[PDB]
């Protein structure tokens, strides 16, 4: 059954077993298996930084924009952890750069908060809304400032100024 | 070892209960081998909370559990790398909370990153009307499934009238490295709010927890 292997797939992705993952998928494992808190294999690989498994899962049909029960997407998780390469392949595979989680945070909010400058730059380059507000009215700039990530705060402030000059 | 007799606690919770988003940060301390800890919590976003704080307090680390030496300690063995846990609390009037927490360690401090979602609480039930008084003492059954540790509690949430609201806890605890797995056993709990300001923007939580074998 797709389902019962799906559950082993979740475990293999969570443990980092690139080979297991590939074996399970070859035998029909449901790439979009979910657990009771809404994590998918792709979420787990994106959080753990298992780039090769992320790529494999995307190529075999994983939903790049699946949200867990907290509204978290794989792109949120890679951005939160600073997995630049995974952020790049997720965006190339169609990830919503401006997805909001249950407290209104976008991937750019998280990259700014957790101090991942290169991710900030990739996300803005892919159309991340620099003025996105979470549920408390905070921007990625506000979070950068609150955590002392001044270089990121400078990048965000400049992108916000420049953005005022569109049509 | 890496877990000292005194350990500090730092945590953040991102939350959304019946659509109300909030952020809570805490700092605390406890004694892991005695099974006791206290945490001072402050609502940083989304103040004042429009629901019972009691649905949050058990989300605010089983490293703080007194374990006898004949039960392997799933939680303390997992460090320094740590462990994560996932929990569902099913309330009598169909309210549900889902909670996830990631527990790491930095020097002499545990660090918790918590996400908590509450939904389907009746707008006029005791959670959303803030008519709870606290949790009863409880006993969690710990048992191994799928190579990880599970905990079940048939809990009671005590209500201002003197009655109670049944709440079922299911938790999955996942060590980040291989550890010696215990047999079935119990963890007795007592959790208490030691202080709160009027709106519960500032709260201090206390918990004690002791493990014991199934026969006794």
């Amino acid at each position: 059954h797709g389902s019962d292997l799906g559950k082993k797939l979740l475990e293999a992705a969570r443990a980092g077993q690139d080979d297991e993952v590939r074996i399970l998928m070859a035998n029909g494992a449901d790439v979009n298996a979910t657990d009771w808190v809404g994590m998918t294999p792709l979420h787990l690989a994106a959080w753990k930084g298992h780039l090769e498994i992320v790529e494999v899962l995307l190529k075999t049909g994983a939903d790049v924009n699946a949200h867990d029960v907290f509204g978290t997407t794989p792109l949120h998780l890679a951005a939160h952890r600073g997995h630049l390469e995974i952020v790049e392949v997720l965006l190339k595979a169609g990830a919503d750069v401006n997805a909001q989680d249950m407290v209104g945070k976008t991937p750019l909010h998280l990259a700014a908060y957790y101090g991942h400058l290169e991710i900030v730059e990739v996300l803005l380059k892919h159309g991340a809304d620099v003025n996105a507000q979470d549920k408390f009215g905070k921007t990625p700039f506000d979070l950068a400032i609150d955590n002392g990530n001044e270089d990121i705060a400078e990048v965000l402030q400049k992108a916000a100024k420049l953005n005022d000059y569109k049509d | 070892g890496v877990i000292k007799p005194d350990m500090k606690i730092k945590l953040k919770m991102e939350g959304n209960v019946n659509g109300h988003a909030f952020v809570i940060e805490g700092e605390g301390e406890g004694k892991p081998y005695d099974g006791t800890n206290t945490i001072n919590l402050e609502v940083k976003e989304g103040a004042p909370l429009p629901f019972s704080y009691d649905i949050l307090t058990t989300a605010f680390n089983r490293a703080f559990t007194k374990y006898p030496d004949d039960i392997p300690n799933y939680f303390k063995q997992s460090f320094p790398e740590g462990y994560s846990w996932e929990r569902t609390m099913t309330f009598e009037d169909k309210g549900i909370v889902k909670v996830k927490s990631d527990i790491s360690m930095e020097e002499d401090s545990f660090i918790y990153e918590i996400h908590l979602k509450g939904e389907n609480f009746p707008p006029n039930g005791p959670v959303m009307q803030k008519k709870t008084t606290g949790w009863d003492a409880s006993t969690e059954r710990m048992y191994v499934r799928d190579g990880v540790l599970k905990g079940d509690v048939k809990h009671k949430l005590l209500l201002e009238g003197g009655g109670h609201h049944r709440v079922d806890f299911k938790t999955i605890y996942r060590a980040k490295k291989a550890v010696k797995l215990p047999d079935y056993h119990f963890v007795d709990h007592r959790i208490e709010i030691l202080n709160h300001d009027k709106d519960y923007n500032k709260v201090t939580v206390y918990e004690s927890a002791v493990a014991r074998n199934s026969t006794d």
